[PDB]
């Protein structure tokens, strides 16, 4: 699932699955 | 940032993991 273009909710969901209990930050404006 | 690395180019696990806490 990771090795593709991931945009919007698709990217959020990838971060969620990968990062698990660590959580993550989603900062689209950098 | 994450959009340039994962949305407008091809994402990787390595780069995703840079955004885990």
């Amino acid at each position: 699932f990771v090795n593709q273009h991931l945009c919007g909710s698709h990217l959020v969901e990838a971060l969620y699955l990968v990062c698990g209990e660590r959580g993550f930050f989603y900062t689209p404006k950098t | 940032g994450i959009v340039e690395q994962c949305c407008t180019s091809i994402c990787s696990l390595y780069q995703l993991e840079n955004y885990c806490n």
